[PDB]
């Protein structure tokens, strides 16, 4: 099943956070994170895990990791909160 | 010779071809000969350059990545060190090509790839290395290499091309879509689920390319920039579409950024100005 | 005036196909049909 | 005059209703040469080939337009909806009949357009997706004049909800409902897809957009609205892979 | 056997039999086969009991 | 061996399954000469002509029998049920397949019988009626060994729930499932009615009764029960008068 | 649609042979024969 | 019924014994076009073409299986063994007849499979070899349920003693002995080798494996074993290069 780390994070307004998407499938075809934030895929080897630096978080957002893996839930949402 | 215009004199026609009803959704082929007296001219023109094969059919740079040849001893993340790099093949990352392709809903083509490798040695170097690049086409969903000298590179099945830096490789890939054509637009989901991704689909998986420098390290670091050029050939296109007006924001989505600038130019003057 | 030999066994290896002769825009410009002449199957 | 009778349904039009057949292609059953699925297809009778009328929209002076997605809009329509839910695969054409009558004192122009693969844009930007519930609204469709929702599509009719300009939407099969000229529009849609048959639930083959281009101008003292009614009949519908009824969200 | 209803399939008729003008004072004989797809049935009926002699 | 494949369904029998066709009449579509309703009938495809398996009953040493009413038992079965609810009129034949396997050490005999117009008696006497909910139980049917209910039918299998003796039920189309001989029974039922077509909801054309005649005697130490499974396929089914879905009680 | 000239004298030098047309799995899927029809030599 | 009479031997089977002929190829004598050795081959008479019965194995509830290698298993069988030892070269087909009878109360399933070039794995790992004495056991064969020996093969039936999974062993010519269905299995093996003829002593052309797949479940109170008997007849056997009798270890 698709997984996101962290499950939840509280971060300062405008800061960056690293969100990890992972699958149980070893070889997923689609794996990413859906978010309106500016993001940067960290150079990381492998197919079933990705890390994104979601930059300049301004509001409460719910970035969703997605995949095409058919085991379990193919999507996982994380909850970003801003404090200011 | 194909006639462009026929000779036509005064007309007191009761079958008015210039009065129609656009409410019907048809563009009736009204010609100059219908509203003005015309002479007879010839086309002298076949329209060879407007055929979809030519319109969508020259090589365009669709990916650029830099990889390095350096001492790999004592590095955990080779991908981060840019010892190798992989890329899920897509023709959406360059906007000129994307807009041209997005003029159609379904597109079917074979792919001709040209990979150009160019070396640079910014730091002090005594000479220019004779480096060899391995460009490995990995089939859709196949495992990408995880380290620079992983055994995935020695795959007995993945197509690989070895070429010198500074030179090019060229190889064609047939149309590899599951369906009869690529879905440049997909108004659906992979399955009936409340949270699943919209639009982006596995139907349009064209494969992936992994790149490394085969050579072991020299005393200096060499930076290699790999440019992948894609040329579509044997192109078939269906269902013309409204051209893209707004900037893109992501691959596989029709999203556009918030607060975009107006597309339609404002007139310098009123509606009567020329 | 022009010559091509196929050097490879795959159709994907051949050069571009050229021009689609039979081009006709009525598919898009004249898609109107009277539905009272029973054109529907 | 004109009359179209499908099954136990009939639409009469005192306008010389000229129909647009998208791309000059009539709906047809999947031929053997194009078929991949091996199961013998279920070709329903009068029970599905009939006119289903959706609930009417009100066209006001400031309404932006409406969008329906097929076959989603008919998922709850008599026997067709049931078959669409009980079968794994399905393909179908449509006869769309948009109706909007007024007097010779009204002015306004609706653009009735059918967009294959009308992938909607999200109003949030980045790579956010439009959620299933918003792209499968049902017989109510999407009202472009309402406000944005979390996970809903963008609703600026100028950009067709997809980043293309409205003026250019005439490249798709369309008809105008010009209140001075005509009160009905008829578009016959064939099955359009890269695959010969597909899942009717997770994929919307076409989108029907009814967009006011020339705004509604009612005569002085008149009620500032007109009802727009959409009537659809499945045509050459096929179903394959009958099984337990699918479970979709909403 | 006298036919009551004839088999009739989909109709995209331009000679609309269901739109008329009762202003004329004629009851045009519009049949079920004109507004709905019908099957072929027979009367099995002469109308002997509606003849004025019996009525 | 024998195999019957209907649509996407198949029943294989390693017994030389001989079928009883009630009154030597195959199910048939309503011919023109017999038709009264003028509407063109809806003749479903593979979608309905297929084997529906009902939930299995347990045959114990003291079980009296079970009764199903058609088409009531199939009112919730895939596409057939939906069509039965959406149409005003319907007629259908049936292929009933009753299955009950045991070992060569078991003994017992089931009477599988199809009764047209099996009007049930009320256990209260006088002129009391059996309520709709009891004569339309659905796929569960009536268990003759349960207790009486207010408004339910009488449940003495000796009298067939109608005041006739059990021994005489062989005048109807029937097959025995004799555990020494056979494990399956097949009866093909045509549409039987005084009217050419009828409402499928308010009227049950036939009743399927599975009655233990020779009681189940399991070998020593064996579990004292056998499952009985009923499989039914609609045959030559027609529907007419499509409209809003009917509302029935329970 | 395709052309090959043999440039070398050895058969081992030629490119790959292509596809074995006459493919039949009954060798492996249906190797059963009745031994009472005397099929044995 | 069936009867196969070879020389002075006869096997009768009251089962309709269907024989598997490996790869639909009957044993045949080496044709001239394939021959390399120039000597006129010795084609024995009835003396060798006959059924040799090996000593029976006992199939218990926890037995893993047995493996014989040909022609090794017949090296001590009458005239065939002598000829195999006196000649330098030899090729032969085989008719293998595996026999295992039980009652209608027993359950269990043997996989009888013929593996050409069944190179055994050593249980020690690395690059250790299985010694000659273990790969040439004779008529006793290899019992997969016994313990490992120094220089012996690995004996985990799940991996076929070669690193491949048991489930996949059906790609080779095989028959099941399903105690409910049949009690005998017959496989006709042709000569399989990269060379037209070979030394019968140093190389085993095929391996016969009899593997319990579904374990033996005897009825309550029954003896928890069944005998399995293997009967083999050389077919189209040829010998070439007669000389002094070979000396092999054990």
């Amino acid at each position: 099943q698709t997984s996101v780390s962290p499950s939840k994070v509280i971060l300062p307004r405008g800061g960056s956070v690293l969100v990890t998407c992972s699958t149980s499938c070893d070889q997923p075809k689609l794996l990413g994170i859906e978010t309106p934030l500016p993001k940067k895929e960290l150079l990381l080897p492998g197919n079933n895990r990705k890390v994104y630096e979601l930059s300049n978080v301004q509001e409460d957002s719910q970035p969703m990791c997605y995949s095409n893996c058919p085991d379990g839930q193919s999507t996982a949402k994380t909850f970003l909160t801003v404090y200011w | 010779q194909t006639v462009a215009s026929i000779s036509s004199g005064p007309k007191h026609t009761q079958k008015v071809p210039i009065l129609t009803a656009n409410e019907t959704g048809a563009t009736m082929p009204v010609l100059p000969s219908d509203s003005i007296e015309t002479r007879t001219t010839y086309m002298h023109f076949n329209g060879s350059e407007t055929d979809v094969e030519c319109f969508l059919g020259r090589a365009a740079c669709v990916h650029v990545t830099e990889i390095q040849n350096k001492d790999a001893t004592g590095i955990d993340n080779h991908r981060e060190a840019k010892l190798f790099n992989d890329w899920k093949i897509n023709l959406s990352s360059l906007v000129q090509l994307r807009k041209k392709l997005e003029l159609f809903t379904y597109v079917r083509f074979d792919s001709e790839y040209t990979i150009l490798a160019t070396a640079s040695q910014p730091d002090s170097a005594n000479y220019s290395s004779n480096l060899v690049v391995q460009a490995m086409y990995v089939p859709p969903g196949a495992p990408n290499p995880k380290e620079w000298d992983d055994y995935t590179w020695q795959s007995a099945s993945n197509p690989s091309v070895f070429f010198k830096v500074g030179d090019t490789s060229r190889f064609s890939v047939p149309y590899v879509g599951l369906a009869s054509a690529y879905n440049c637009f997909y108004d659906g989901y992979s399955h009936d689920d409340a949270e699943t991704q919209y639009g982006i689909t596995v139907l349009n998986h064209m494969g992936s390319m992994a790149f490394r420098i085969v050579n072991e390290h020299d005393e200096h670091k060499t930076l290699v920039k790999i440019r992948v050029y894609h040329r579509a050939k044997h192109v078939e296109a269906w269902i013309p579409r409204a051209p893209r007006a707004l900037p893109y924001t992501s691959i596989g989505r029709t999203n556009y950024p918030k607060n975009t600038e107006p597309v339609i130019k404002k007139r310098k003057g009123d509606i009567k100005s020329y | 005036t022009f010559t091509v030999i196929n050097y490879y066994k795959d159709a994907a290896s051949t050069s571009s196909a050229g021009q689609s002769l039979s081009m006709d825009p009525s598919k898009f410009t004249e898609p109107v049909k009277d539905l009272m002449l029973k054109g529907a199957p | 005059v004109q009359q179209i009778t499908l099954g136990n349904s009939t639409i009469t039009t005192q306008e010389a209703a000229n129909a647009v057949v998208c791309y000059a292609e009539w709906p047809e059953y999947l031929p053997d040469v194009d078929a991949s699925d091996v199961n013998k297809t279920s070709k329903p009778d009068t029970s599905v080939c009939r006119f289903y009328t959706l609930d009417s929209k009100t066209w006001t002076t400031g309404s932006k337009g409406w969008c329906w997605k097929l076959p989603d809009a008919l998922k709850d329509m008599g026997v067709f909806g049931q078959n669409m839910f009980f079968h794994s695969l399905g393909r179908s054409g449509y006869t769309v009949h948009v109706q909007c009558n007024a007097t010779k004192f009204h002015s306004g122009c609706l653009l009735v357009v059918v967009i294959p693969e009308h992938q909607l844009a999200s109003h949030e930007g980045g790579n956010v997706s439009v959620k299933y519930t918003f792209t499968h609204p049902g017989e109510r469709g999407i009202d472009l004049s309402s406000a944005n929702e979390v996970g809903g599509p963008v609703k600026d009719v100028i950009y067709n909800m997809n980043g293309t300009l409205l003026g250019n939407l005439l490249i798709f099969p369309h008809q105008f409902i010009n209140l001075r000229t005509n009160n009905t529009a008829t578009i016959v849609i064939p099955y359009i897809n890269s695959v010969p048959i597909d899942s009717m639930t997770r994929h919307n083959n076409v989108s029907l957009m009814v967009i006011p281009i020339a705004p509604l101008t009612v005569p002085t003292g008149a009620t500032p609205s007109l009802p727009i009614t959409v009537t659809i009949a499945p045509m050459c519908t096929e179903f394959s892979g009958i099984r337990s009824k699918s479970i979709v969200p909403q």
